[PDB]
């Protein structure tokens, strides 16, 4: 695993020693090379795992997330190239350093053979993201947003640490292999109930769960484009990865401890999908759509069936890609309008046809159009929930309909209609933006050819 | 002697059927004149800002920003806990959760009982 | 009722300007300056490059790759009627029992 | 469609054609610059009837705020030409 | 060896070549529409051969060429079904699409983006072929969503028009309401039968329970525009006329009926689902005919005619005659597509006018369209020995001699009478009276594309019914014996409809005026369903979406409970702790108190 | 559309509007030409029996009851011209209307084509450049204190002047640009 960690570390001295007008080229090229190297991890095996050493190991749940994390950085660099043009060389190097540190922390988090190291890196990811949100944020609310994005997370995970060490005082180890092989049931007791709560609430808050999601619209709206990319695409999947890793010791208590969370997620998907219908902001709409998709993933994880896990993994990957592309499109519109309001900019297919095509494809992918991996995860989770209970489909069905609605609404209000007359600063889309859109959308349609690469270890 | 039109919330009353567009008073005419005056002032301002060849940007609308701020970032500071607000919040945020919990719990209890007693015909139910 | 003199004057000026602009919207005979640079028969070639080649590719793919695996192409067994002869065996199928034919 | 590009002369000819079939107006006295209630002594109802007759003639309907102040055949022609973007 | 599978796959793959070429240089020239039309015609000619092979022998086949993925014990693969329905419906759809494209080459000449229109039509055709030839539920769902997306993209062809966008969103909404039931059916089938393959579903389901069939019926009602979810089909006429002629008349709307036909082994085992299907079809056909009888837009009337025919086919499904319903699909394709083509020709020749109040004497002013529409209306009304007689007449005989709901039978008879009546209305109001259009006459039919495209569908609607009926093997028992009055019931009711409609229409010539009645207002406003159902529910939902979900819960109470309460408590504690005047008197008084308390408490 | 609206509609305007609406809905009801002509003349006569009504309090009660009658028999599906706000082709070509300033963003390779049109375009731009500076002063001097009362603009009064705020009215794209 060091063959990928070491180049990510070496990205920092290369950036800090580069010329004042050549940092972006070097960063993008070497990030793409690192992603190409990390593509090797996709060759998983039906056997146990790729146990590299005592500290790092790779599974078919960790491999797609690692590949997505490595692939995200070049896209974030291309997205941030624009609004950091008038920025001093030292501050641009600091921004690239923060991005590289975040990628390194995520890469070390996704392997994380030991659970305490996983938690330490899980919380280490919080610092560069907070710095990015609070420093390079345009609006005045960013600071408050950052505060939220911090405290919620910590409020979730401070008990977890205690629980973690408590386990090592009883079980004696926190290595995931030993934990899996020496698993023992949790008796129905109040102490076990609170241990379950401490283990679960840590990852519930960052997913986020409905009722604990108030930090997410603030963090995504107030953050710069790269921050929105990293939060929507990868940083949301940390909770799901942690839950799928840690639910191996919570049985059979979960069989009755998942009812409040299942109810909360199955109603919050509807609530957030309806919230998306009436939104005056594009970024808030995308954030609430992300909340709905993550609530569906939470339902899948709480069901705890093989089809649930497969659908959860596929949906996480597809949602990360789709949300990243949607945030990029919204930022491209904002950089010309400088308002971030849906109804101010209208009739854009007359002026930017290729951007309208990109918007259509992104909306269709969000709308879960077959045979995309989005719908693969959707159908897997839906069938698993139907097996769990034949009534859930009703709620699920409603969500699907509502989803499509707001998606096309986002497509119709911004692209269709008559253009705004008093906006004459709509320049033709650059090659950079179109290349970013293509690099976002082509991997989705290529992954739909080989779904088993993102279906997880239970395929 | 024709049937009378009854306005509703989703089917409003026509202007020609307004019983207030006839009993005209000089105060009403003055109000209409002032409305036209302010509308013309706003239109003149917008047209002056719109036909300027030196402008190469978006004409900022204070009304749009005010609407967005009122819809988004002003709800909480004007919020006051009142019996109406408290009851509506409790209902809309608690009732559906317990309703769905009861429904799903009853369904799963019936399913588990049928599993235990044994007549459910689970044949070919391999993938779950 | 009708136009005021100011309205008439403004309308006339605006329509004169509009007509001038609309006339200016026309094109000269050489206006689209194109820069040149280069680096039965129609149906005959169409039937080869759009029909024959797909038939060849699909026939190869079905005959030598799809049918290489079992149960990929399954054919409903042909209907069998009395008096028929099977090519594989050659035996004749017994006829009916000479039911009473009347109208 | 294959619709010919109607010109100012065609519009004026059709306007006069519609006006002359209106027997309440003397065909030998009507002119392109003839006013309605002054040169021809018409009424407002006759004016709106002429407006609607032209509306059916040209296949498009003029808003009331613009129709109630079209008082001469020449300005009706010019209004139609401005609406249809006629060059010459 | 085995030419059948090769040809059946080849027609589908050669339907795809222009999509690949859309990035080439030909897409930037004016030869693209002719290229696509020639491709479609060649595909139809190639696909004519598997139909002949099936007709000669009865050849059936399923091809599982590419294995997609194995989920434990469930294998998903790209499987195509080449049964009777598929190999019979491919040539009909291809012929109709060829005619519609040749019509479009003339109708849409003034559109700057005509190549995009043609590629959209070809994409819709490909999605429909995928839907029809699908052998597993996943591929069927892929086609089900592809046809819906293509319909959405083609309805809102003119993005400037708000009504087009509203109609597209409405169609998407109703199709997703159907998608709910479709997903329910797939989930149940995989949970119980452990397979999305049709073969395993048929083997493992000797008696099908209510839930999967109810889901399938819901999806079929959603896409076929049954009475519950009907208004989207009449609203979908905002798009260009070729879109309505191809998609929303004869090809895409019969997809729900085709879905119900594909599951006929499971439909015959359940008796309640059949009753529900019969009732839904009867109410749909009656309501749509009653709406159509009093409309004034030609496109809206033809759309309601299509909806009524779909309801009749759903009735046929409900009386356990799937093959007869498929036959009616095949004939309706021909004659309804030609009817829409004639309507589009009338609209184009009449300067983009759709209302029939401005259509006068076109029997002589433009005769070819007149005779084509007369032939199509005669075929629609089931005139004997036409394409519509050989299906609709059998429908009527089957529904009369079946132990079914009597109310549904009465509704079907009244629907047939009303069909005759609004066909009479169209002919009378579009071709008989004096001209009522603007004086600038621009009527012109002298274009070879229009004439040839219409004449091919004329030949179809005249002879294809006979050819198909006499050239297919029998798949149902015949109603050999018939009461003499019951045999002629369809003809009698159709003639009565002609007579009454003509007599009531001839009264408009009279110099008498009277205000409309309540029934006329009910029928003209589409039964008030579009109004109420588009204002009462949505508003409420939207209101809630801002009142309870957005403002009250998310922005007020969820913000008050966790973060704001914590901030308030911490601020109050900080104020209390830090509010010290700096007096050491108080400090050491507290020191004395704590020294006193510790000794007593901890000893 | 082109004319500015007033603060209110007089009785004459309301009567004319009701007459036009009644005629339109009558021709919608009376499909045929002869029947429509007969009933339109009859309705003009019945509308004419109260032309010479003198007192305004009685003439406003006649039109108030005429608006209650029209609504009852208003033909819930009236005839609408195709390009009217209710017609089938109302905003069909609205997406083909591209603003003129978009031509400022064309690549020089694209501007190599059509040179004469662009030369005329800079000519028009210069004309507007001086005209706007003149019009600001003209409109500022001609406006009454406290702001305008009606949104009607004055014409040009000098020789070389152009009407104030003329650029976005004369540079309409077209009725059918494509
Ligand atoms: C039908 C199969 C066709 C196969 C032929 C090969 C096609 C390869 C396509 C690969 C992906 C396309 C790239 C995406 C961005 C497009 C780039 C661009 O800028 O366009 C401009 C370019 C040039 O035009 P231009 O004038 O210069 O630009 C002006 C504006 O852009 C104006 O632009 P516009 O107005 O022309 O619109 C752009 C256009 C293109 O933009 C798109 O939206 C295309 C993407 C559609 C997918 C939407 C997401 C949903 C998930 C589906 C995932 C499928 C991927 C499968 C694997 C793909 C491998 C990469 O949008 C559409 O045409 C509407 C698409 C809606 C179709 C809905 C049906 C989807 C399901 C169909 C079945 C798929 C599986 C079949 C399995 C069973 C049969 C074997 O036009 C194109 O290149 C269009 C390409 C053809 C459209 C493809 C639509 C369906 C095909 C999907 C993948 C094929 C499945 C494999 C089975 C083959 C058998
Ligand atoms: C077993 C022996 C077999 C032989 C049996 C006997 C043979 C036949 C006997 C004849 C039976 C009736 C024939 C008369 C046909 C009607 C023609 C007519 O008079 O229409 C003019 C007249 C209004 O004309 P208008 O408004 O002055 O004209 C406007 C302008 O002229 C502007 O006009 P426009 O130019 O725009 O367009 C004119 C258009 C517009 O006209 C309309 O306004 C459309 C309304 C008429 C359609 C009604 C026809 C069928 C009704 C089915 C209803 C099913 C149940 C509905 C449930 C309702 C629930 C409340 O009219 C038409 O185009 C033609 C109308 C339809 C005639 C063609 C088909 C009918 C003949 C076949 C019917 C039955 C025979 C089937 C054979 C089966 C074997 C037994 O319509 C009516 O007065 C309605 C009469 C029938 C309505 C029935 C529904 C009443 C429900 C009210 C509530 C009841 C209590 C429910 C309580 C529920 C509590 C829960
Ligand atoms: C706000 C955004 C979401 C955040 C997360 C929300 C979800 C948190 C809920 C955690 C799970 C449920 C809590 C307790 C579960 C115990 C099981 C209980 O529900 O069942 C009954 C228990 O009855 C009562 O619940 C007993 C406890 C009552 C006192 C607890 C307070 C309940 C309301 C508090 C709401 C405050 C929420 C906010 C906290 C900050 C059955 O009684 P019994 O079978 O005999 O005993 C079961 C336990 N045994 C087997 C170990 C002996
Ligand atoms: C044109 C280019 C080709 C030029 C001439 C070559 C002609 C064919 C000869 C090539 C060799 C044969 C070949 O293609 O190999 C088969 C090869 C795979 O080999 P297998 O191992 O047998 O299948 C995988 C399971 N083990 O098949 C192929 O990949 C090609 C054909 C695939 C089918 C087309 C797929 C199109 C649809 C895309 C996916 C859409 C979503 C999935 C469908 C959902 C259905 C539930
Ligand atoms: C036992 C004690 C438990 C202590 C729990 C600590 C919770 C961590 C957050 C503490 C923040 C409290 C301080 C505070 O909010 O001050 C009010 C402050 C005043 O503004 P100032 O910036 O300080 O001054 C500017 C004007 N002169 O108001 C704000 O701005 C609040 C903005 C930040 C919101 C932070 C939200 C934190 C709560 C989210 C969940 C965390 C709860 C943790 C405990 C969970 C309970 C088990
Ligand atoms: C975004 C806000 C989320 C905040 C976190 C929510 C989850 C909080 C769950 C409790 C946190 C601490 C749990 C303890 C960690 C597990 C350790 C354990 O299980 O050991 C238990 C210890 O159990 C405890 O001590 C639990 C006491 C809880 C103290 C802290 C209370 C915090 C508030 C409780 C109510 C909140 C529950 C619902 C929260 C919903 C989310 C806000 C057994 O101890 P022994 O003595 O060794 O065995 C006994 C037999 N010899
Ligand atoms: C199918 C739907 C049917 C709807 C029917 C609606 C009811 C129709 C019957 C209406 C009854 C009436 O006349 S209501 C009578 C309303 N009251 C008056 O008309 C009094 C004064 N009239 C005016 O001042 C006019 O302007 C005038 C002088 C006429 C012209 O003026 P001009 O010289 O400046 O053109």
């Amino acid at each position: 695993m060091l063959k990928i960690i070491i180049p990510t570390t070496m990205l920092l001295p290369m950036t800090w020693m580069s010329k004042h007008n050549m940092i972006w080229i070097n960063a993008t090229v070497h990030s793409l090379l690192i992603s190409l190297i990390s593509l090797s991890l996709l060759n998983q095996l039906g056997e146990n795992s790729l146990n590299f050493s005592l500290t790092f190991f790779s599974d078919s749940l960790s491999a797609p997330l690692l590949v997505l994390t490595t692939w995200l950085l070049p896209l974030m660099l291309m997205a941030s190239q624009s609004h950091l043009s008038k920025e001093t060389t030292t501050r641009k190097k600091l921004y690239i350093t923060m991005l590289i540190l975040l990628q390194l922390f995520l890469i070390m988090t996704f392997t994380a053979t030991e659970l305490i190291l996983f938690y330490i890196l899980f919380e280490a990811t919080l610092v560069p993201t907070l710095i990015i949100i609070t420093r390079w944020g345009n609006q005045t609310e960013r600071l408050n947003a950052g505060l939220y994005f911090l405290f919620y997370t910590l409020a979730g995970s401070l008990p977890l640490l205690v629980a973690l060490v408590y386990i090592q005082n009883t079980t004696g180890s926190l290595n995931f292999l030993i934990i899996h092989y020496w698993s023992h049931p949790l008796s129905n007791s109040w102490s076990n109930i609170f241990m379950w709560l401490a283990c679960i609430m840590a990852f519930m808050v960052k997913m986020p769960l409905y009722g604990l999601h108030l930090w997410l619209p603030k963090a995504h709206v107030e953050a710069p484009i790269a921050g929105s990319m990293v939060l929507a695409a990868v940083l949301l999947k940390l909770g799901g990865y942690g839950m799928m890793r840690i639910t191996t010791i919570l049985n059979p208590l979960t069989n009755y401890m998942a009812y409040p969370f299942l109810m909360l997620s199955m109603w919050g998907m509807i609530m957030t999908s309806s919230i998306c219908l009436r939104q005056t902001d594009l970024k808030s709409l995308i954030a609430y759509s992300s909340v709905s998709h993550m609530a569906l993933v939470i339902v899948a994880i709480m069901i705890q069936t093989p089809w649930s896990f497969m659908g959860a993994t596929a949906l996480m990957i597809a949602h990360g890609l789709t949300s990243s592309m949607l945030f990029c499109l919204a930022n491209t519109n904002y950089e010309r309008v400088h308002s971030r309001t849906m109804i101010l900019a209208r009739g854009l297919q007359t002026l930017l046809p290729l951007m309208a095509t990109w918007w259509l494809v992104a909306s269709l992918t969000n709308l879960a159009l077959p045979p995309s991996i989005n719908l693969i995860g959707e159908l897997f989770i839906i069938t698993a929930s139907f097996s769990w209970s034949n009534i859930t489909i009703i709620l699920m069905g409603m969500n699907m309909m509502i989803t499509a609605l707001y998606s096309l609404y986002m497509l119709i209000t911004t692209q269709r209609g008559k253009y705004t007359h008093h906006i004459n600063n709509i320049k033709p889309s650059f090659t950079r933006e179109n290349a970013l859109m293509a690099l976002h959308i082509l991997p989705l349609l290529l992954l739909t050819l080989n779904p088993k690469m993102i279906l997880g270890p239970l395929y | 002697s024709f049937p009378k039109y009854k306005p509703s919330r989703l089917a409003t009353l026509p202007a020609t059927l307004d019983p207030a567009e006839y009993d005209i008073s000089p105060e009403t005419r003055k109000a209409q004149a002032e409305r036209l005056a302010i509308r013309s002032r706003l239109k003149r301002e917008y047209l002056l800002q719109y036909n300027d060849p030196n402008r190469l940007g978006v004409i900022e609308d204070p009304a749009l920003i005010r609407w967005t701020y009122a819809r988004s970032a002003n709800i909480y500071p004007n919020f006051r806990p009142t019996p109406k607000t408290s009851l509506l919040g409790a209902l809309f945020g608690i009732g559906p959760l317990f309703f769905w919990y009861y429904v799903f719990k009853t369904d799963r209890d019936k399913k588990e009982k049928l599993i235990q007693e044994g007549k459910l015909d689970q044949t070919f139910n391999i993938s779950y | 009722s009708g136009y005021t003199p100011d309205e008439k004057l403004r309308l006339q000026q605006l329509r004169e300007l509009r007509r001038r602009w609309l006339k200016d919207q026309e094109l000269s005979p050489r206006e689209p300056v194109l820069p040149p640079r280069r680096v039965t028969y129609r149906h005959s070639i169409f039937a080869v490059t759009h029909v024959l080649i797909p038939v060849w590719i699909i026939h190869y793919y079905l005959k030598y790759h799809v049918t290489a695996k079992p149960y990929t192409v399954v054919e409903r067994k042909p209907r069998i009627f009395p008096g028929d002869t099977i090519l594989e065996t050659g035996e004749v199928i017994p006829l009916m029992k000479e039911f009473p034919d009347q109208h | 469609s294959d619709a010919p590009p109607l010109t100012l002369e065609a519009i004026k000819d059709r306007v006069l054609y519609v006006l002359k079939l209106y027997d309440k107006i003397d065909p030998e006295k009507l002119s392109v610059n003839s006013h309605f209630m002054k040169d021809l002594g018409l009424d407002s109802l006759d004016q709106v009837e002429i407006i609607m007759a032209m509306e059916d003639e040209f296949g498009f309907e003029i808003p009331d705020i613009d129709a109630e102040k079209l008082m001469c055949p020449q300005e009706i022609v010019d209004y139609i030409a401005d609406k249809k973007d006629v060059y010459e | 060896m085995n030419p059948f599978a090769s040809l059946t796959l080849t027609t589908l793959t050669i339907l795809t070549i222009p999509i690949m070429m859309s990035n080439s240089n030909i897409y930037k020239t004016n030869l693209y529409p002719n290229y696509v039309k020639t491709t479609v015609s060649y595909a139809f000619t190639l696909s004519l051969v598997p139909l002949l092979m099936f007709m000669h022998t009865g050849q059936e086949m399923i091809i599982s060429n590419w294995h997609w993925m194995t989920l434990q014990t469930v294998e998903l693969s790209l499987s195509f079904k080449m049964d009777y329905f598929s190999v019979m419906f491919i040539p009909v759809a291809l012929f109709v699409t060829w005619s519609i494209m040749e019509f479009s080459m003339w109708y849409m000449h003034s559109d700057p983006f005509i190549n995009r229109f043609f590629k959209y039509l070809l994409l819709f055709l490909i999605t429909m072929m995928i839907l029809v030839t699908a052998n597993n539920l996943f591929q069927l769902f892929i086609g089900w969503e592809g046809v819906g997306i293509m319909s959405f993209l083609l309805i809102g062809w003119w993005h400037g028009r708000t009504d087009a966008n509203t109609a597209a969103l409405q169609a998407i909404l109703y199709n997703r309401i159907g998608d709910i039931g479709f997903v329910l059916s797939m989930a149940w089938f995989l949970t119980h039968s452990n397979a999305w393959d049709l073969q395993q579903i048929f083997m493992l389901n000797n008696e099908c329970p209510n839930m999967p069939l109810i889901g399938l019926l819901l999806a079929a009602a959603g896409k076929s525009a049954q009475f519950g979810l009907h208004p989207w089909l009449p609203s979908a006429m905002e798009g260009p006329t070729p879109v309505s002629a191809l998609l929303h008349s004869s090809t895409m709307v019969v997809a729900g009926v085709f879905l119900l036909i594909r599951f006929y082994p499971l439909m015959e085992t359940n008796k309640l689902v059949q009753t529900m299907t019969l009732c839904l079809g009867a109410i749909t056909t009656l309501f749509t005919a009653l709406c159509a009888i009093t409309q004034n837009d030609i496109k809206k009337i033809v759309a309601f005619s299509t909806s009524s025919q779909l309801g009749l086919m759903m009735v046929t499904i409900g009386i356990n005659q799937p093959h007869l319903a498929f036959l009616h699909i095949c004939m309706h394709a021909f004659f309804k597509a030609m009817l829409f083509m004639c309507s589009g020709s009338i609209i184009h020749s009449l300067n983009d006018e759709q209302d029939i109040r401005k259509m006068g004497g076109l029997y002589k002013a433009m005769p070819f369209t007149t005779t084509a529409l007369i032939i199509g209306s005669l075929a629609l009304t089931g005139m004997p020995y036409l394409t519509g007689f050989y299906s609709k007449d059998l429908i009527i005989e089957a529904v009369n001699m079946s132990y079914t709901n009597a109310w549904a039978l009465l509704m079907t008879l009244i629907a047939t009478s009303l069909t005759a009546a609004y066909s009479t209305r169209i002919i009378f109001f579009a071709f008989l009276g004096k001209p009522r259009f603007p004086p600038l006459v621009l009527i012109n039919e002298n274009n070879p594309l229009l004439i040839n495209s219409i004449k091919r569908l004329l030949i179809g609607s005249i002879f294809a019914g006979f050819i198909i009926s006499n050239n297919i093997p029998p798949m149902t028992v015949p109603n050999t014996t018939m009461p003499l009055y019951m045999k002629m019931t369809a003809l009698i009711v159709t003639i009565m409809g002609f007579m009454l409609a003509l007599e009531l229409n001839n009264t408009t010539y009279y110099l008498k005026f009277k205000y409309p009645s309540q029934t006329y207002k009910f029928s003209n406003m589409l039964g008030y369903y579009p109004s109420i159902m588009h204002r009462l529910p949505t508003y409420h939902n939207l209101s809630m979406s801002q009142k309870s979900a957005s403002s009250l819960l998310d922005l007020i109470w969820l913000e008050t409970i966790l973060p704001k309460t914590t901030s308030f408590i911490q601020m109050k504690m900080s104020i209390m702790v830090s509010n010290q005047k700096g007096l050491i008197k108080l400090y050491f008084l507290s020191f004395l108190i704590t020294i006193m308390i510790s000794m007593t408490l901890f000893n | 559309a082109f004319s500015a609206p007033a603060a209110y509609l007089t009785h004459q305007q309301k009567v004319l509007r009701l007459y036009k609406r009644a005629l339109r809905h009558l021709e919608s009801w009376c499909v045929h030409r002869d029947k429509y002509r007969y009933f339109a003349c009859l309705m003009r006569a019945r509308f004419d029996e109260h032309k010479n009504e003198k007192d305004m309090v009685k003439a406003t009660q006649l039109l108030r009851q005429a608006e209650e009658e029209f609504w009852y028999g208003q033909h819930p599906q009236p005839y609408i011209f195709p390009e009217s706000p209710g017609g089938t082709s109302y905003e069909r070509y609205e997406c083909y209307k591209v603003p003129e300033w978009c031509l400022d963003d064309w690549h020089p390779s694209e501007k190599a084509m059509y040179p004469d049109y662009f030369a005329k375009r800079e000519q028009w731009k210069r004309l507007r450049r001086e005209s706007w500076e003149r019009e600001v002063k003209q409109l500022q001097e001609e406006t009454p204190p406290g702001g305008p009362r009606t949104e009607a603009l004055p014409p040009a009064r000098k020789e070389g002047d152009l009407p104030p705020l003329w650029w976005h009215i004369v540079t309409r794209p077209r009725e059918r640009p494509m």
